[PDB]
């Protein structure tokens, strides 16, 4: 009776990517300090973002469409 | 209360004095010593006994004794 | 009489109790130059009030304690600070300083008290006043 | 890039000043006049912060000194790793673990001493250990004496290495106080990359190295023939046939579909039955659990790129009604002040080091960890003691803080403000617990005790009389019985047998079985909480009037460690935090030493023992606990003097050398009573007549010697009292688990 | 060095170095000539 | 020590086993475990799970020694000051307590002296030694003889 | 909300103005209490306030003492709850007896010698009483 | 609580009053006496 987990499928991506986009747009909401350290080369298309807040974000995403993904497969 | 007695071999170095921390002793002109200055003890009714005063004292063995005696409040230092 | 506004303290467990409204407590007033903080000789810290503040306490020895904090611990050194005992009856005592000179110093006018003309070892064997009221020191 | 910054040789290496003893101190400097500098000496040595008022000298004494004992650990763990593989039986002992007794020490003959050479099976003779270093061993993938001489000499390689780090950050380049002060990143650093990352590392190697050898080892392979642990890495598909997922290679993991690697990454629960440890699936999962978490926790603060919290402002933000400022001013005293940390860290440290000796019994890991009694016992008495060290060290080094490093003015209606404030009340109603406990708990047992000499057994506390069930316990106990069924559904079996199920036992004897608790472990929890609660008081009314009280008000301008005031105010002895730190050391000896105790006999009395073939389960004690553990005479009786035969009888065997120690440590004890008992001006006018005695053959010494001061005392006393009781009972557990089979 | 030479002069080397000697003599001569009550 | 030799001699020249004593008084092993060991054996059973016997007030009057032997200890070690404080703090606790403050002490409550403790201390100790040895001894000859 | 702040408004009072010690709650609970209560005559307060003292001494002795399995179980907790508050009694004359010797006041009327006798022995009347009732509820039958 | 002794009832009401009624009564008498404030 081991939990049910998924093979990856186009489902399984478009999912996490969903959840990678909410969490940029609650992280662009939620971070007090966007812009310090090292930049992007253009932060028009990242919505004013230094390297930090574009990989934490990003990390975020992940983590967030991994319990997503493992959750949704056990039922 | 504690009696507080001072001897003639009291150099007049006013450790005594700086060391008392309920303000018993003070200091009175004197001729035996270069000072010219010797301990007193005038308000021994208020001495609790902690040899603060002896502990100070410079000179071979002590110019001032402490006899721990009758036991008041302000001797025994009670809050209550 | 008495002059003097208390200082900024939350109070504390660590105060007064039925002695001083029954036996007897102790009060000091000084001077502050400006207003800062100082440590309460009966735990905690208290702000204390520009100008003149007065404050009551149990004991001397913590009077006492609280005078050389001030005279030692702050860059303007309080030197006016007063210590009176206070009686339930009304009637406040003045102790410290005695004459306003501070006892560290020799100033003249004071009376010799508790002095001895003799040498610690010149005091007498026990025997010689066995049955007496008195002690080898008191004679 | 970086924010390191360091000063490049501040100190000069030279050896002058390992010529000049006590160089450090001013007052120990000009040269020593009375014996009393020989003392100081060995004293205020690495106390660094009365030496210098410099934060960042302090800062960099502290990081080289923490080096130095990092390679002292180092060297004793390449010791115990060498003294394993040359003069241990560890490879006889893998061969045949359920009848070979662990040995790792051997003796010279040379006045006798060879009769401790006993035999431990096999035909090897040697001081049998109970260290518990073979079955870490065999849980590590250990196969060959070869691979642990290896690991000795990494060990001492690596001792060298911290001891020229230490060399290098300290006499060549010294970090400054502001990369000292960068707590946000020391932190993320060591969340993720010590606890995390090295917890990922564990996995790594137990997964990649430490089940094929183990699952080889339990099914019956020869330790002579199972692979080297490189050829599993060097040929996948040995490791592949042991565990059908390795086939699928990683592409699950990267995928998410984690289930494909349930074979060999269970969440099983229990006890192995072939060796008695964990499963090593389930430490494998766990540890890299572990790793995940801590390097997710580790990205928390930020430290330079402006994600993440702020511990300041954290702290200032958390602040409530009853508080006024709340937790605002503690950042910069925990910044600023390292006896504030080490108190924080001493005290964390010594509970953590309590629950591993409470939690590795119920459930070891370790493969035939729990046949082996002796070991059973010695691990968990050795590293509770080292908790309860700890623990009182925090209480002392708190104190330490407060008396030195507090400063009212920027603490004002703070949390610390607000506890000097209403210490007194605290103080009291803690009495008032302390008070109420001891007569609640131990007049129970006196109770009793009378009771049962008065011919009135039914007026008892007992289970067969006026019963005391913890009621609490057994439901929690129930609970966690039902655990794998519904509220765990994904587990196998229980976390452990001690809450109860079936009896786990490995060859003839009891692995684990069910813990019940009557009204005999009531009494005994409770006098734990009694003694728990009273070693509490001590300390924290240490640490509260550190600073003054009512009987003196001026006590921090003192200092931390000073005898007394004075016998005015009727006798003002033992007012300091030093004393009350001497006072809460016997009162944590005598709660650690009822803690063993009744570990130890509930153990021998109620789980440990033989299985028979039929099933039925025989004790070491025969379950004389439930009704002798009730009252004062039968600790007495069926506890020491029972017990204390194995260790008596210990003479003309190899075992004599813990019934010699046993004496010895009822020596020390009562030594250390005439330091205790006893004040420093007779010892004084004592060492008069003999100076005089000295001085009458013109050989009286130049260094005039005096007593020892009444702090030296107390310590004096207070060390060879622990010392005496502490060797008393590890000879007694000794000798009395190393002969019940 | 003249510093190392200076502590290593210090009292507890000394002392540890005269027990350490001491120490292997007698073992050294009880491994040799064992149960030694007397003279005979 | 001096009651202890006369005891186990005589012990021995009781019983008849004078072998006893002349072998095992040569090194205190023997002194703990064939007089203090294996004497206690009955004393420490006077009362027991299974019933009682005629020495149970002896078991129990070595216990009350060993107890008040134990507490001498407490004024033994620990001194004034810290429970001076502690009486400081139960003042205040009691003069703070509704329905209590109708009640105060006519003498203020103050710890021993340091003179007095020391007394107090090695009386405690001396009571403790000498009922328990009493009771050991007394125990230990009723069973084997009396 | 700083409801914790010093006892009375005097921070040198070595006490706190806290929800238990200070709440309006709390004063009125304790000042209506038959030692603190407004007007009530020192025999009177006695009386009620041996009247629980008493009444809720019957318990311990009838649950636990060494008659509780036995025929006779309420009776001696009866009586041990009797004795115990004669003991008492006594207790609070010589406390009385040596507490007032001095100066004989008006201020309170308990904190007087005659006030205290009278207390004294209102709290024997209304400990009796309390046992006795406590008992009879308490006792099956036996009448 | 009976014995064979003559007059056996004497334990049953001396042995109360030395253990209660005479150690109360000194008790208390002593209390008194040490408070008594009338003099000095
Ligand atoms: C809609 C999306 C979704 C869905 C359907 C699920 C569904 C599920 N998740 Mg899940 N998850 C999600 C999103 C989702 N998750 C996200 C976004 C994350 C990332 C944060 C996670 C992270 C996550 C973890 C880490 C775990 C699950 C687990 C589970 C399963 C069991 C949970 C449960 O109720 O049993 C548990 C029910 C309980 C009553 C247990 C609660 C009691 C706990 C142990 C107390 C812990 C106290 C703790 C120490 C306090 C915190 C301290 C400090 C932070 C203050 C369940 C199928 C669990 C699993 O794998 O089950 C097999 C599991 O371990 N999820
Ligand atoms: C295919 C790449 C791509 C494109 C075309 C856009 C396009 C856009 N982004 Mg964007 N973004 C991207 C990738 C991209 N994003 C990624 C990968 C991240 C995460 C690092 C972000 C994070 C991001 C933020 C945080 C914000 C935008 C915003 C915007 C809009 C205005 C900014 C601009 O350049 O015009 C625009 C529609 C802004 C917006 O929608 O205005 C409110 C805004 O605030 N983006
Ligand atoms: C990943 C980064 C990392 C790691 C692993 C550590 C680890 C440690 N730090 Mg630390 N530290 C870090 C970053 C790190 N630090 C940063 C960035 C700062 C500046 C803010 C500090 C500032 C700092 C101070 C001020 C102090 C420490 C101390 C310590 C030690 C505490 C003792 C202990 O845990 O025993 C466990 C011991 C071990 C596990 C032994 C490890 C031996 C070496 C040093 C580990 C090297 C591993 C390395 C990653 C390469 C191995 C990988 C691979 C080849 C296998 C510990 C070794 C204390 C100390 O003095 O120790 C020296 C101390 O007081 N740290
Ligand atoms: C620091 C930890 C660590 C390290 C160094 C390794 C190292 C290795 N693993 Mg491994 N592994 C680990 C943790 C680790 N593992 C954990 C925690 C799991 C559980 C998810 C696995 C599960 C795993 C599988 C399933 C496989 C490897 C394999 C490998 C090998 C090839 C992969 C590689 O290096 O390129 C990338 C390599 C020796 C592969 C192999 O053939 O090794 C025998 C393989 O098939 N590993
Ligand atoms: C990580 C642990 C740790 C660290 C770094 C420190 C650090 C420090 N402590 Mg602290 N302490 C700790 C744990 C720790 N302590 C614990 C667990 C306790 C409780 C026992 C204490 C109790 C304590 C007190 C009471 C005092 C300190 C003091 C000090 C300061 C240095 C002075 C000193 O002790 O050196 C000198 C060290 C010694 C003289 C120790 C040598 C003698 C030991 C006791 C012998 C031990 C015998 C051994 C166990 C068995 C040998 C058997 C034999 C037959 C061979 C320094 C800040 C002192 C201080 O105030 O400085 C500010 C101080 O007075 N500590
Ligand atoms: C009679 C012949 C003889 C023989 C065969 C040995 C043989 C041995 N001795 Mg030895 N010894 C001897 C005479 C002898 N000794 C004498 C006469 C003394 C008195 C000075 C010593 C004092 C001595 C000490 C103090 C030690 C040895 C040790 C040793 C062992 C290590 C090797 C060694 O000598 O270097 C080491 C030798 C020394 C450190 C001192 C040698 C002093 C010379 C011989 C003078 C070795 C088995 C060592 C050992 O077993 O290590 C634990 C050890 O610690 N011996
Ligand atoms: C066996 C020896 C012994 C005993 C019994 C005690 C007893 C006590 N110590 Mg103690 N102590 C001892 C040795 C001992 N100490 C030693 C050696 C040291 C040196 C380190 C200390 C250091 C020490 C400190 C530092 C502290 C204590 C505290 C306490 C008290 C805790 C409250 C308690 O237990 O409930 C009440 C008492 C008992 C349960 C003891 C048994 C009383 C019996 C069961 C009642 C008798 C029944 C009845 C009254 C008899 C009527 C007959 C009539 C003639 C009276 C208690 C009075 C703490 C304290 O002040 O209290 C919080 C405290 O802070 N002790
Ligand atoms: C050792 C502690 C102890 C013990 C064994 C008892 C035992 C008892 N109490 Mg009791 N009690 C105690 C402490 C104790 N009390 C304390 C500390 C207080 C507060 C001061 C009370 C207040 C109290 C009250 C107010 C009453 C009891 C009553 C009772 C009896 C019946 C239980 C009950 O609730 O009646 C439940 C009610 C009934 C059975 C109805 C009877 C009509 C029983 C003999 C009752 C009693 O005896 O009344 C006859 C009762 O009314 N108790
Ligand atoms: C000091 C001598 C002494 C001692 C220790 C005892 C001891 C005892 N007697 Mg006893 N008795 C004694 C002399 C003594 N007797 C004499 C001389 C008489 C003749 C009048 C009696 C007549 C007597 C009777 C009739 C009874 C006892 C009983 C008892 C037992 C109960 C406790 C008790 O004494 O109270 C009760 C007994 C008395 C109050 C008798 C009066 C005691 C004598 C007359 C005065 C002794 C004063 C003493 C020296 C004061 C010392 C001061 C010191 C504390 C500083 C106890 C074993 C009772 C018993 O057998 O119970 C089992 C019992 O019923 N005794
Ligand atoms: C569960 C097992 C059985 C245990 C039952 C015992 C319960 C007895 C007491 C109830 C617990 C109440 C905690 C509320 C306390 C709480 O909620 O604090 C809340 C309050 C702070 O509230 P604020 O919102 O102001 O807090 C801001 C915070 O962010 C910190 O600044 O703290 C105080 O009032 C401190 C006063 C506590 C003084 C009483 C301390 C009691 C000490 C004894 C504790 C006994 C239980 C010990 C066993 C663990």
């Amino acid at each position: 009776a081991v939990p049910a987990t998924l093979s990856w499928s186009p489902k399984v991506a478009g999912v996490m990517i969903a959840c990678n986009i909410l969490a940029i747009a609650f992280g662009k909401l939620t971070i007090k300090q966007q812009n310090v350290g090292t930049p992007m080369p253009s932060s028009n298309f990242f919505g004013g973002f230094g390297l930090g807040a574009v990989l934490g974000t990003a990390s975020f995403g992940h983590i967030l469409g991994a319990g997503v993904i493992l959750g949704l497969a056990n039922m | 209360s504690h009696s507080v007695k001072i001897y003639d071999t009291c150099i007049g170095c006013t450790q005594c004095v700086r060391a008392c921390p309920l303000d018993v002793l003070e200091m009175v002109p004197w001729d035996g010593c270069k000072a010219a200055q010797i301990a007193s003890s005038p308000r021994t009714e208020d001495c609790v006994g902690c040899k603060r005063c002896e502990t100070a004292c410079p000179t071979d063995f002590l110019s001032i004794r402490v006899y721990l005696g009758a036991e008041t409040t302000r001797s025994m230092g009670l809050a209550y | 009489e008495l002059s003097g506004q208390p200082p900024k303290f939350g109070g504390s467990t660590g105060g007064l109790l039925s002695k001083a409204n029954r036996e007897e407590k102790y009060a000091i007033t000084w001077t502050s130059a400006s207003e800062q903080v100082f440590e309460m000789p009966t735990g905690g810290a208290a702000i204390m009030n520009e100008g003149e503040n007065l404050l009551y306490l149990a004991r001397k020895e913590q009077c006492l304690a609280l005078g050389t904090q001030l005279r030692t611990k702050f860059k303007p050194k309080i030197q006016d600070y007063k210590i009176y005992r206070v009686y339930p009856s009304g009637e406040v005592q003045y102790l410290h300083p005695a004459d306003g000179v501070f006892p560290e110093k020799v100033n003249e006018g004071r009376e010799a008290q508790g002095t001895k003309t003799r040498r610690i070892g010149q005091n007498p064997e026990p025997v010689t006043i066995k049955f007496s009221g008195k002690a080898p020191y008191e004679v | 890039k970086a924010k390191v910054s360091v000063d490049n040789n501040p100190v000069p290496t030279s050896f002058e000043k390992w010529g000049k003893p006590g160089h450090f101190d001013r007052t120990l400097a000009r040269g020593p006049k009375t014996t009393t500098w020989i003392w100081n000496l060995h004293a205020n040595a690495h106390d660094f912060d009365s030496q210098t008022s410099d934060l960042e000298d302090v800062s960099r004494k502290i990081f080289s000194a923490h080096f130095g004992h990092l390679a002292v650990v180092f060297v004793w763990l390449s010791g115990m790793y060498f003294h394993g593989a040359k003069f241990s039986n560890y490879e006889g002992w893998l061969a045949d673990p359920t009848h070979i007794k662990p040995s790792a020490q051997v003796v010279w003959p040379i006045v006798g001493q060879g009769i401790l050479n006993g035999d431990v099976g096999g035909g090897f003779h040697g001081i049998q250990i109970t260290s518990g270093l073979f079955y870490l061993w065999r849980a590590s993938g250990f196969t060959d004496s070869y691979q642990l001489y290896c690991t000795a000499i990494g060990g001492l390689v690596m001792a060298a290495l911290m001891l020229f780090a230490g060399w290098f950050h300290y006499h060549v380049k010294a970090p400054k106080l502001e990369w000292f002060q960068n707590v946000e990143s020391m932190m993320n650093h060591h969340l993720a990359g010590l606890l995390g990352l090295g917890s990922l590392g564990w996995a790594g190697h137990q997964i990649h190295v430490s089940m094929p050898i183990n699952k080889l080892l339990d099914a019956g392979v020869a330790p002579k023939d199972i692979p080297l642990p490189h050829e599993f890495i060097l040929e996948p598909s040995k490791m592949a046939e042991l565990y059908p997922s390795f086939a699928q290679g990683l592409t699950p993991f990267f995928t998410l579909n984690w289930g494909v690697y349930s074979d060999f990454l269970t969440f099983k629960g229990g006890l192995n039955p072939v060796t008695g440890g964990l499963w090593l699936s389930d430490t494998a999962h766990h540890h890299l659990a572990i790793a995940v978490l801590f390097i997710i926790a580790g990205h928390m603060y930020r430290t330079n790129w402006g994600i993440g919290h702020s511990m300041k402002e954290i702290l200032e933000a958390h602040k409530g009604p009853f508080t006024g400022e709340g937790h605002k001013g503690l950042y910069e005293i925990l910044t600023t002040s390292w006896h504030a940390q080490l108190a924080i860290n001493l005290a964390l440290l010594g509970s953590l080091t309590i629950i591993v000796a409470q939690h590795m019994y119920a459930m070891p890991p370790y493969p035939y960890q729990a046949i082996d009694y002796a070991t059973q016992l010695s691990l968990f008495t050795h590293h509770m003691w080292i908790g309860g060290f700890l623990i009182v060290g925090a209480g002392a080094h708190g104190a330490i803080f407060m008396v030195r490093d507090y400063d009212p003015a920027k603490n004002v209606n703070n949390l610390l403000d607000r506890m000097l404030r209403h210490r007194d009340a605290i103080i009291s109603h803690l009495n008032w617990v302390c008070i109420f406990l001891g007569f609640h708990s131990f007049g129970l047992y006196i109770h009793n005790d009378t009771m049962r000499a008065l011919g009135r057994p039914q007026d008892m506390f007992s289970d067969t009389a006026i019963q005391l069930q913890p009621i609490f316990a057994q439901w929690v106990q129930h609970l966690h019985t039902l655990a794998p069924g519904a509220t765990a559904p994904n587990a196998l079996a229980t976390a452990s047998y001690a809450f109860g199920g079936e009896t786990i036992a490995v060859a003839g004897k009891v692995a684990m079985m069910p813990i019940t608790l009557g009204t005999a472990d009531f009494m005994v929890h409770h006098i734990h909480a009694f003694t728990i609660h009273v070693t509490a008081l001590i300390l924290l009314k240490g640490v509260l009037y550190a600073r003054s009280s009512r009987l003196v008000p001026d006590k921090a301008n003192l200092g931390f460690r000073f005898p007394c005031d004075g016998p005015g105010r009727g006798g003002t002895c033992q007012v300091s935090g030093w004393d009350h730190v001497f006072l809460g050391l016997f009162w944590m000896y005598n709660s650690l030493s009822i803690v063993i105790f009744h570990f130890s006999w509930k153990m021998q009395s109620d789980v440990w023992g033989t299985v028979s073939p039929d099933g039925s389960v025989t004790h070491v004690t025969l379950g004389n606990f439930a009704q002798s553990a009730i009252t004062i005479n039968g600790w007495l009786r069926d506890f020491l003097w029972a017990q204390a035969a194995n260790v008596i009888n210990s003479y003309g065997s190899a075992l004599s050398a813990y019934g010699i120690m046993f004496l010895a440590g009822h020596f020390v004890f009562a030594f250390s009573l005439m330091f205790l008992f006893s004040g420093r001006g007779y010892w004084q006018e004592l060492i008069e007549s003999i100076v005089w005695a000295h001085n009458k053959l013109n050989v009286a010494p130049a260094i005039q010697p005096r007593a020892l001061s009444i702090i030296q005392g107390r310590a004096v006393g207070v060390a060879h009292y622990l010392l005496g009781g502490i060797v008393t009972t590890w000879a007694f557990f000794l000798a009395r688990s190393l002969s019940i089979g | 060095m003249d510093g190392l030479k200076s502590f290593l002069s210090t009292a507890p080397v000394m002392i540890m170095a005269l027990l350490t000697f001491t120490a292997g003599i007698l073992i050294e001569f009880n491994r040799f000539y064992p149960d030694l009550l007397f003279h005979p | 020590w001096l009651t202890f030799y006369w005891h186990w001699k005589h012990l021995g020249v009781w019983s008849g086993n004078v072998a006893q004593f002349n072998e095992n008084s040569t090194y205190l092993m023997g002194w703990f475990r064939d007089y203090l060991w294996a004497n206690s054996a009955q004393l420490i059973n006077g009362y027991n799970p299974y019933g009682v016997n005629n020495l149970s007030v002896w078991a129990w009057m070595f216990l009350f020694g060993h107890l008040v032997w134990a507490t001498g200890f407490m004024f033994l070690i620990s001194w004034r000051g810290y429970w001076q404080e502690l009486i400081e703090t139960i003042v205040w606790a009691h003069e703070r307590t509704p329905l209590a403050n109708l009640v105060r002490w006519k003498d203020k409550p103050v710890a021993l002296s340091i003179v007095q403790a020391r007394l107090v201390g090695l009386a405690h100790f001396t009571v403790g030694y000498v009922l328990t040895y009493a009771a050991f001894l007394i125990a230990s000859t009723a069973g084997k003889f009396g | 909300n700083q409801v914790v702040q010093a006892y009375n408004g005097d921070p040198f009072v070595g006490h706190l103005s806290t929800p238990i010690s200070d709440s309006a709650f709390t004063r009125t609970f304790i000042g209506n209490l038959p030692a603190y209560r407004k007007g009530l005559s020192p025999i009177l307060r006695g009386l009620e306030v041996g009247m629980a003292h008493g009444y809720f001494l019957i318990g311990p002795w009838t649950l636990l003492g060494p008659l509780r399995d036995s025929e006779y179980q309420y009776i001696g907790g009866l009586i041990g709850a009797l004795a115990l508050i004669l003991v008492a009694t006594a207790a609070l004359s010589s406390y009385g007896l040596v507490t007032f010797q001095g100066e004989q006041g008006s201020g309170d009327t308990l904190q007087t010698a005659d006030g205290w006798s009278q207390f004294a022995a209102g709290f024997f009347v209304g400990g009796m009483g309390g046992a006795f009732v406590a008992y009879f509820l308490l006792e099956n039958l036996s009448v | 609580m009976d014995g064979s002794y003559a007059a056996s009832y004497l334990p049953w009401i001396l042995i109360p009053m030395v253990g209660w009624l005479f150690p109360a009564v000194t008790m208390g008498l002593l209390f008194i006496h040490i408070e008594s404030e009338g003099e000095g």
